């Protein structure tokens, strides 16, 4: 939910930032309306290879942020000194170029996680398509934020130093309310490591749901 | 403004040679002087070639910029007629009179045009297929103080307040010839301002009143073109006072 | 005429006064608002209609005037910056603006006034009122006027003017802000308070 | 709060308040509202020098863009003139880029806050539909008249019959930006999470965080 | 019966002027006198009606073009082809919803020809005519116009016609004013009547 | 080789008798005077190997480069006037940028090298702009087409290649690629035999010591135009020194 | 190179003029004269055709006489070439300003207008100046019955008789002795112009295939520019017979 | 045309080199930055005795607080003048506070070299500018006086003059003037030289000088105040 | 002649006569020495005066609080390029917010610069830029040339005679890195005098001094504020 003039979506994204590594996980399922079109899709784009991207919101505005994102590495390589973005230029020039497309008639709520360790400066970052941008240690939004943020915070807040395998088992635990509760999407997911090193991803594996709900 | 070869190329001198060639084709438009008096500021051009098969319009050194400020023009040499090359300054200088009627409602300042008019040539420079100018132009109006102006500007790109300026064949000779025969009666009388146009056109050009067409202009009211028939009437009783300075 | 953001011309002075608040949203917009600001030492232009619209029109205004009088080396007349603004103002129009401001200078017969609005009027005036409802504040100024009328009777109406506007309409704040405009160089002249002047007035 | 065009909830609610020596601003930290709050930390504020200090507030995006905008002020003085850029001199520059917020309507306001070279300690709002004031109380962000009141009583003291001033000291101050969040809280929870007060004496900018509980 | 009150009755030897003196803003005249009457020269008059604003930008523009066919000849441009000029320049202007649209007065004389005198309405049509008023005024005194006056009518009874028809407009008409300009021309220029 | 300096080459639009402009010949002419830049195809990528020249122990990367990353996949490998090859990196950066920003995959070199030749012919055509004073190479691995190796001269032809290399003898290293079979060769090998021909065939009249840097678009770096990997830098060192012996 | 050569067509020569504006005035003179008289109650303008040839079918009849509009004419004197150009302009200027104007098109305001293109050219835009002056003939109310002459030098000029094109000095001079002010009437007017073409031309006989005569003579409402058919010019012809009689008498 | 890409092999513009020669024949301009103000004096050229000093000036605003007398070519001068003018206004709207005497110069040096014989655009030239401009005005920062050349370089100068000969004049100022003095002794100073160097003597109407102090507008000195500072030459 | 003024003929070596006079345009202009540390980048740039009664022009200018940049030559040509350079790093400032690098900045100078060099009729510029840059890597001090030709250094020294004060820098290369901001001064100061003859060292008032990074805003030193950064000199290394 919370998402005006969506067709295909990509439903949720995790990101929570540890020391050194980020982990999302995202779906597979990528619904083209109610209907699960593609039941295994990577939403996981290469930026670079020093750099990672993994994306949440409709899946066709994601495409529009990839090719916008992919020039920006470019014009680093373009120079001849061959650096390797910083995860706050690309995440913040692509910013702006949101405030600019509110205007005219087409929404944007679309939202990446930018995990990067690039020149030497470490960033966590995320961006939106309303243009909300900043450093954070966990984030999701759109349809992310409706559910799975605040459950995410709200263990977040006394414990700032979760670590990436507690986070694992409840990416699992939150997926199965989204396999429920969504109707964009019926379970399967990628799980997507961003490093500061190397762009990780295993492939969509299926995962499916456990029941007791129909005890009372 | 399309060319492919610079329009000047410096010298050691310090002059342009195409505001200097300027000079001579702004001459090409007659000897014109000005005078300011009490309340009718009034300029005269020499040559209006009258033939009867023509029309007297066509050949004006004088032109109405605005309702309220006029000039005439020429500035040194001694080359051959035509209006044309000296009506495109005006053509110019008519748009920049009226864009400042609508900044600015009231009848338009001479300091104006004038300094207008020298950035207008430097710019023409800078511009390869772009001629420039060198002109004098006798500038002629009122403030909104209702005071009297008479301001005149140079190729040199410089303006000068005045209470009598001539420009035409040699224009340091005309106006000389005008500093003899002012005195500090002839600025406010009315009637005497006229009488200096009239001897200084009389001198470059033959039997005046028929060559000699000049235009008071006035406070209240705006531009105003005499007849030459009128004109002529004065030329015969000023030649003979022409002459007495001398 | 409007509000309380008003000038009248006199014999000597442009006598203007205006409140603190009158402009949107429910509550004070600032607690401290001047709408007499000083960028320029020639003459106000009023607070007409909308914030954005009059305050838009001014930058380019100060900026104007200066560049009028600058380069002529004589000052602008209360018709050079009526003619000025409203040619610049013209194009601008069409954002959903309107003002009503003020083109004011001594000129050759005293104080010459001539209004113009946003979407280019030009009047000649010896009054004018900026803002929403000049109605409660007219009629006490009105008994003693004249189009050149003298600086005790302009004390006296401009005194009651202001005064008597308080009381009737309330929605201002702080301090009444009175200045008077000569054809070059503007003062503040006193800031006494609206509650203050209008029990005594 | 504001409609959707660049908008579906930013929330966050500023206030500022001015003794004559020191201007705290403080505001909620948390980037809030949308149907729940998105992120626990972002940066509001920025000292453009040491001299000059913007806050802006209500939407983050809107934020982002303003404060870096103001950045770009400094540069742009310092590299045409040679000097470094005051508090008049950013104040004054803030509406050019405001003038562009007014067919897109926003109610994000921010407030530049310094001392200035005219004897006191300096507040100031601009409206970010356009116009510049300066103030001794004010309420800034997505409601400009929520926070507005405390600060007129407190502040200004003028109460009397008549209007006559009488600015408070800078413990009061301090005092001030812990409890009006809080108090704020009760009424919009859109004041919430961590209170962040930032303290500009307009020749440094210093912080503090305090969890609210 | 258009938008604003203005009227105007040529004998063809005499032309009878009034127009209001009203931009008014809210419920009060900011200023009493107020110019609705432009002069291009002093032998052509422009009395622009409608809108209080627009009267004067649309007036402006063609003023400055005007000037300029009087700058190039030196002598009278044709008048009564100016008035119709700037009213092929509404016609164009006129395919878009906006308003600009302007009912005129012209008064000229031009020289060769003889006096010119063009009704311009807001829907915007060019005659030359005994008499026609714009707005409501028009509405006020087409009709006795028939009845108890001539075409040459003289300046006399013109002038006690038109001081009535002015006093019908505060007594009868919802739009008054209190004051009224009244200028009369004989056949070649204008002079300035008492104000009513 | 024809070309005087008065006549037929005091405008850039100025057609010379002989069918091929002063201004082209001239600017040949320096890709002749500078360093040997090569640039062979492999069956896995392609292996580049340009001399950045060293005038102080004051430079680093930055300094004297003749790789440019056209694109993020593709390379080029410039030698001669380098004012002229910069700026024309620049535009080619911007013309490969806008390509994959609608095209939306791994540019094939063959349209490149069509694109890029008539630009350069373009330059010697018109006459506020004068002929690229460069001859490079343009070279790529991606899985859309391959291994792809152009070289475009200042002419304006683009021509196909197995391995060219350009310099101070370009004939002499051209018949050294032929002796070698690539077709027996994986990526890995290359990198060796690039690295000697670069040592040998430049001569000394303007250097003083230069340092060789080399980058793959290959096996090791994924479609992706990066910086030699470690391993196989070392591989290529140890046998250029040999070859010399 | 381009920076070795002069031709000061944008950069003024040591006369303080142009070489470009001077050179246009001497393709004028060996090319065909036209004129334009003055009659009481109308004009006219007789031109002579540049086909010099003794054979022409008459495809276009409007090869030196074009008629713009229904108020107005116009006479090429120089190069037809400049001429087809100029020809397209006019159509549009003379009719724009009478759609906005209702009244017939002053001869005047039309030149100076035009004027301004030709003087715009040879001042920059790095163009030469037309070779075509181009004599303008029309009626408006507030000069009465015109002629104008246009020149490449951006010169106007109000006249009531003039030439342009081949041998003018003459021509000009010949209009003048034979039509004083205000003198001939529209018909004898139409023969006076033919006799001064059968004299003044670059190649000698007169004929109907050589000359094409126009005339604009106020009828019952409208101003009314015809060319006149091959048939009438003889009519004409014949009666530049009886003209030159009647000039020395 | 003949070449105006022309560089000598030292490395330098023959024609920048050139443009030095047309300031000699022209006009003469004098600056003095003083502590507590800046004075500007330039000369009329009288040359009748009917042209009036109070209705022409070529003492200038820039702003109302800011002045520029002129020397070298009176044209080139007003192209400068017209450009910096703007910029000025423009910057008091958007800063709200005065330009600094060092901020208008700059704008105006990017002028001086652009040009180049094909390719030119308003903003490059066909040939160098030989004016030099004494921009003073009265900022925040205090009373400056900062000069611009025909080379396009801004320097800071307590003491610039430039004029008949430029090297001469300022040899003349060089020998008088003193950092930190009264107003009184400042413009003294700048009248002094002046006559020196010209053929032309001192008068009242032969040369015009206007004083800018802080805390004041741009004052254009009428008749008589014209007349007190020809007293003490 | 002409044909050493055409922007169209070339030596048979493949050089434009025009970039040939355009490189020492630079070398006539007064020596400036620029360094870099791993937290700071230093300029120092060699100043001139008119008089005595004036003070020296600065040839250190403001661009950013984290970039700055240092010219040697023509200054009404630098001016140009100056409203450039500004014009992209604040761009980049308020789009990607990066404190920009210096390394991608200089790169697009150099394809302007090559512009004129292209053109037939339009002169090259004639100035040297010593940019200063800080942003998150470290400084860099590039070195652009009025052809597109930049240059990545440690420590760099352009205008009369450059090559000896570079033999001083290569001898304290290392030393750079690990030494203060105050120090870093000192040994630009140093290889400055090396330019110039042996007959002459510095003086208070000839030397700028433009210090830039992001533990410190950007500073210029004019003539007196010079002092405190000059102190510690050796007179003419040899």
């Amino acid at each position: 939910t919370q998402n005006p003039m969506v067709t295909g979506t990509s439903v949720l994204g995790v990101k929570f930032d540890c020391g050194v590594v980020i982990a999302a996980d995202m779906l597979g399922s990528y619904g083209s309306l109610a209907r699960f079109r593609n039941i295994s899709r990577i939403m996981r784009v290469n930026d670079s290879t020093m750099l990672g991207a993994s994306g949440d919101y409709a899946d066709f505005q994601y495409l529009k942020q990839v090719l916008g994102q992919m020039v920006i590495d470019e014009e680093l390589f373009g120079d001849g000194h061959s650096y390797s973005p910083r995860a706050i230029h690309s995440w913040l020039t692509r910013a702006m170029y949101s405030r600019r497309s509110k205007m005219n008639p087409l929404w944007n709520t679309k939202v990446i996680g930018g995990y990067a360790g690039g020149e030497s400066f470490l960033g966590y970052v995320d961006m939106l398509g309303v243009a909300y941008e900043a450093p954070s240690l966990a984030t999701g939004y759109g349809a992310y934020l409706a559910q799975p943020l605040l459950r995410e915070v709200l263990e977040k807040q006394p414990v700032l130093s979760q670590t990436e395998a507690r986070e694992l088992v409840e990416r699992c635990m939150r997926v199965l309310y989204y396999r429920d509760a969504r109707s964009y999407n019926r379970f399967q997911v990628a799980t997507v490591t961003e490093k500061g090193v190397e762009i990780e991803g295993p492939l969509s594996a299926q995962t499916n749901w456990d029941i007791a709900h129909m005890i009372s | 403004m399309s060319y492919d070869r610079a329009i000047t190329v410096f010298s050691p001198d310090g002059h342009l040679f195409q505001v200097e060639y300027a000079q001579e084709a702004v001459k090409k438009g007659s000897t014109a002087v000005g005078v300011r008096g009490r309340d009718i500021v009034v300029l005269g051009v020499e040559k209006k070639s009258v033939a009867k098969l023509q029309d007297e319009r066509t050949v004006r050194k004088i032109c109405a910029l605005d309702d309220n400020v006029c000039m005439a023009f020429a500035v040194v040499a001694s080359v051959s007629g035509l209006t044309a090359d000296a009506r495109i300054v005006i053509n110019r200088a008519r748009v920049e009179c009226q864009s400042h009627r609508l900044t600015v409602g009231d009848p338009v300042t001479v300091e104006y045009i004038t300094r207008y008019i020298a950035s207008l040539k430097q710019r023409y420079t800078q511009s390869n297929g772009r001629r420039p100018f060198g002109i004098s132009a006798l500038i002629v109006g009122f403030d909104f103080d209702g005071t009297p102006r008479l301001y005149q500007t140079d190729p040199s790109g410089t303006y000068h307040a005045w209470k009598a300026n001539a420009i035409g064949r040699g224009a340091k000779s005309v106006r000389e010839f005008l500093e003899k025969n002012y005195t500090d009666d002839a600025i406010e009388t009315d009637d005497l301002t006229i009488k200096l146009v009239i001897k200084a056109l009389l001198e470059v050009v033959q039997s005046g009143g028929k060559n000699i067409e000049l235009a008071v202009m006035r406070r209240d009211q705006p531009l105003k073109i005499l007849s030459p028939e009128e004109i002529e009437k004065y030329v015969a009783e000023i030649e003979k006072e022409k002459e007495e300075n001398e | 005429t409007t509000t309380l953001a008003f000038k009248f011309q006199h014999g000597v002075i442009v006598a203007a006064d205006s409140r603190a608040t009158a402009g949107p949203y429910i509550a004070s917009q600032t607690v401290k608002k001047v709408i007499e600001i000083n960028p320029y030492l020639l003459g106000t232009m009023a607070g007409g209609a909308a914030d954005c619209s009059f305050w838009e029109r001014l930058l380019a205004r100060q900026c104007r005037i200066y560049e009028l009088r600058n380069k002529e080396r004589i000052s602008v007349a209360a018709a050079s910056k009526l003619l000025a603004n409203m040619v610049y103002q013209y194009k601008g129009m069409g954002l959903s603006m309107g003002t009503m401001i003020c083109g004011w200078d001594k000129r050759g017969p005293g104080l010459y006034y001539v209004d113009s609005e946003g979407n280019r009027i030009s009047g000649t005036a010896f009054s004018v009122g900026s803002g929403s409802v000049y109605a409660f504040g007219v009629m006490d100024r009105g008994y003693s006027y004249d189009l050149q009328v003298e600086e005790a009777y302009d004390l006296a109406r401009r005194a009651i003017y202001q005064a008597t506007y308080r009381d009737a309409y309330s929605g201002g704040a702080v301090n009444l802000y009175h200045v008077r405009e000569d054809g070059w160089i503007r003062v503040s002249s006193d800031n006494v308070a609206d509650l203050h002047d209008k029990y005594t007035s | 709060r504001f409609s959707p065009y660049a908008f579906n909830g930013g929330t966050v609610l500023a206030i500022a308040g001015e003794d004559f020596s020191i201007v705290a601003s403080d505001t909620r930290l948390s980037e809030g509202f949308s149907i729940h709050t998105r992120d626990s930390p972002k940066c509001y504020k920025l000292t453009d020098k040491t001299v000059i200090g913007c806050s802006g507030f209500h939407g983050d995006c809107l934020t982002l863009t303003k404060i870096i905008e103001a950045r770009l002020k400094m540069y742009k003085h310092s590299n045409n003139k040679a000097m470094t850029t005051g508090a008049i001199a950013a104040m004054l520059s803030t509406i050019l880029y405001s003038r562009r917020f007014f067919p897109y309507y926003v109610y994000n306001i921010i407030e530049g806050l310094d001392e200035e070279g005219k004897g006191a300690v300096y507040s100031f709002d601009p409206v970010g539909s356009y116009q510049r004031d300066s103030f001794k109380a004010g309420g800034s962000a997505s409601a400009m008249l929520q926070p507005l009141l405390d600060n007129q009583v407190g502040f200004k003291n003028m109460q009397n019959v008549e209007h006559v001033p009488l600015t408070l000291d800078r413990a009061m101050r301090l005092v001030k930006d812990v409890f009006i969040s809080a108090a704020e809280r009760d009424v919009y929870t859109g004041d919430a999470l961590r209170i962040c007060i930032v303290t500009k004496e307009g020749i440094r900018e210093e912080t503090v965080p305090l969890r609210k509980d | 019966m258009e938008y604003l009150i203005g009227i105007q009755g040529p004998d063809y030897v005499l032309v009878a002027s009034d127009r209001v003196a009203a931009s008014n803003i809210v419920q009060m005249k900011d200023d009493h006198d107020k110019m609705f009457k432009m002069s291009e020269k002093i032998l052509l008059l422009c009395v622009g009606e409608a809108g209080d604003t627009v009267q004067f930008a649309e007036y402006i523009q063609k003023n400055v073009q005007l000037y300029k066919m009087r700058n190039g000849y030196e002598l009278s441009p044709t008048a009564a082809a100016n008035f119709t000029r700037r009213n092929l320049a509404d016609c164009l202007r006129s395919r878009t919803p906006y308003h600009v649209n302007l009912l005129l007065a012209g008064y000229d004389e031009h020289e060769g020809p003889a006096l010119y005198y063009m009704d311009y309405l807001a829907a915007l049509a060019k005659a030359p005519f005994a008499a026609h008023g714009y707005g409501a005024f028009l509405t006020l005194s087409i009709l006795d116009r028939y009845y108890t006056p001539t075409i040459s009518r003289e300046r006399a009874v013109e002038l006690l016609r038109k001081c009535l028809e002015e006093l019908q407009k505060r007594f009868i008409l919802n739009l008054p004013t209190f004051s009224v300009r009244v200028i009369d021309k004989d056949g070649i220029h204008n002079l300035e009547n008492i104000t009513f | 080789m024809s070309s005087i300096g008065t006549g037929y080459d005091l405008s850039a639009s100025t057609f010379s008798p002989d069918g091929r402009v002063f201004q082209v010949e001239y600017a040949m002419k320096a890709v002749e005077n500078s360093s040997t830049a090569i640039g062979i195809r492999c069956k896995d990528g392609v292996v580049f190997g340009v001399e950045k020249l060293v005038l102080s122990k004051l430079y680093e990367e930055g300094s004297n480069k003749r790789l440019f990353n056209v694109d993020r996949h593709v390379g080029m490998a410039v030698a001669g006037l380098l004012a002229d090859a910069r700026s024309l990196a620049d535009i080619a950066r911007e013309e490969a940028s806008n390509f994959r920003s609608n095209f939306g995959y791994n540019i094939p070199l063959k349209h490149l090298a069509d694109r890029v030749a008539m630009y350069v012919h373009a330059y010697t055509l018109y006459s506020a702009v004068r002929p690229f004073g460069c001859s490079f190479m343009l070279g790529s691995y991606s899985v859309n087409d391959g291994a792809q190796l152009y070289m475009i001269d200042p002419s304006g032809v683009s021509y196909g290649y197995w391995g060219c290399a350009i310099g101070k003898a370009r004939q002499a290293a051209k018949t050294e690629i032929e002796k070698l079979q690539m077709k027996e060769m994986t990526c890995r090998d290359v990198v060796k035999e690039v690295a000697k021909i670069i040592y040998i065939v430049h001569d000394e009249v303007k250097d003083k010591a230069f340092e060789l840097e080399l980058s793959w678009v290959g096996e090791l770096t994924k479609g992706r135009h990066e910086i030699v990997p470690k391993d196989v830098r070392e591989e290529a060192e140890k046998y250029a020194k040999e070859s010399l012996k | 190179m381009s920076r070795r050569y002069d031709s000061r067509t944008t950069i003024f020569s040591p006369e303080g003029r142009l070489y470009q504006v001077e050179y246009a005035m001497e393709a004028i003179g060996h090319a065909g004269t036209c004129l334009g008289i003055l009659a009481n109650d109308g004009v006219l303008l007789a031109a002579e055709r540049r086909n010099i040839h003794k054979l022409l079918d008459e495809v276009f009849f409007s090869e030196k006489i074009y008629k713009l509009n229904e108020d107005m004419a116009c006479s090429v004197a120089g190069i037809t070439s400049d001429a087809n150009v100029l020809t397209n302009e006019l159509r549009l200027i003379a009719q724009r300003y009478l759609l906005q104007y209702q009244e017939p098109i002053p001869c005047e305001q039309l030149v100076t207008a035009l004027c301004d293109i030709k003087q715009a050219y040879t001042q920059f835009g790095g163009k030469r100046p037309f070779g075509v002056s181009l004599l303008y003939i029309g009626w408006d109310k507030h000069y009465g019955f015109q002629l104008y002459q246009s020149d490449p030098s951006g010169n106007y000029g109000g006249w009531k008789a003039t030439c342009i094109g081949n041998n003018s000095a003459a021509a000009v001079s010949m209009l003048k002795q034979d039509y004083k002010e205000g003198e001939m009437t529209l018909k004898s007017a139409l023969a006076l112009a033919v006799k001064v073409l059968n004299k003044t031309m670059d190649v000698s006989k007169l004929s109907a295939e050589k000359v094409e005569i126009a005339t604009l003579t106020r009828e019952n409402g409208k101003t009314v520019i015809r060319v006149l058919k091959q048939k009438e010019v003889e009519q004409l012809i014949k009666k530049h017979e009886e003209e030159e009689a009647k000039a020395e008498r | 045309d003949r070449g105006v890409n022309t560089f000598s092999p030292e490395g330098r513009l023959f024609q920048v080199e050139y443009a030095i020669e047309g300031h000699k024949l022209g006009s003469t301009a004098i600056g003095i930055q003083t502590s507590e103000g800046v004075c500007l004096a330039v000369e009329k050229r009288i040359t009748s005795p009917l042209m009036e000093p109070s209705s022409i000036e070529k003492i200038v605003e820039i702003d109302a607080h800011i002045g520029c007398a002129m020397s070298g070519l009176i044209a080139d001068a007003k192209t400068l003048i017209d450009k910096a003018r703007v910029e000025t206004q423009n910057h008091w709207f958007t800063y709200n506070e005065t330009m600094t005497v060092e901020s208008v110069t700059q704008a105006v040096s990017n002028l001086a070299l652009q040009f180049g014989e094909e390719d030119a655009d308003p903003g490059a030239m066909s040939r160098p500018f030989g004016v030099a401009l004494l921009f003073g005005g009265v900022d925040e920062k205090g009373p400056q006086l900062f000069h611009m050349d025909p080379s396009g370089t801004f320097v800071q100068c307590d003491a610039r003059a430039i004029g008949s000969a430029s090297e001469g004049a300022q040899s003349s100022l060089q020998e008088v003037y003193h950092k930190s003095t009264t107003l009184k002794e400042a413009i003294k100073s700048s009248l002094i030289i002046l006559k020196q160097v010209m053929e032309e003597k001192l008068n009242a109407t032969n040369i015009e000088l206007a004083t800018v102090q802080p805390g004041q507008n741009f004052h254009m000195f009428t008749k008589e105040e014209l007349e007190e500072v020809i007293k003490d030459i | 002649n002409q044909y050493d003024n055409d922007v169209t003929v070339w030596s048979p070596q493949g050089r434009i006569h025009q970039i040939e006079y355009a490189m020492e345009a630079v070398k006539q202009g007064s020596a400036t020495v620029g360094l870099k540390s791993k937290t700071h980048a230093v300029l120092v740039a060699l100043k001139r005066a008119q008089s005595e009664l004036a003070a020296h022009q600065k040839k250190i200018l403001h661009v950013d609080n984290h970039i700055g940049i240092s010219i040697a030559g023509l200054t009404a040509d630098a001016r140009l390029l100056c409203n450039f350079m500004r014009q992209e790093c604040l761009d980049s400032r308020f789009v990607f917010d990066r404190p920009l690098p210096v390394s991608r900045l200089v790169s697009l100078i150099g394809s302007k610069t090559q512009i004129p060099t292209q053109r037939y009729g339009r002169r090259p510029y004639g100035v040297g830029l010593l940019i200063a840059g800080y942003d998150d890597m470290g400084p860099h001090v590039f070195q652009t040339c009025p052809s597109a030709n930049y240059f990545d250094c440690r420590a760099m020294s352009i205008g009369a005679r450059s090559q000896s004060a570079r033999t001083y820098l290569e001898r304290h290369m290392s030393e750079f890195m690990q030494c203060n901001l105050d120090e870093l001064v000192k040994h630009g100061l140093r290889a400055l005098r090396e330019t110039l003859p042996a007959e002459q060292d510095l003086t208070t008032k000839n030397v700028s001094i433009g210090i830039v990074g992001k533990d410190l805003e950007f500073t210029i030193y004019d003539d007196d504020d010079v002092s405190p950064f000059l102190d510690g000199l050796e007179e003419r290394p040899q």
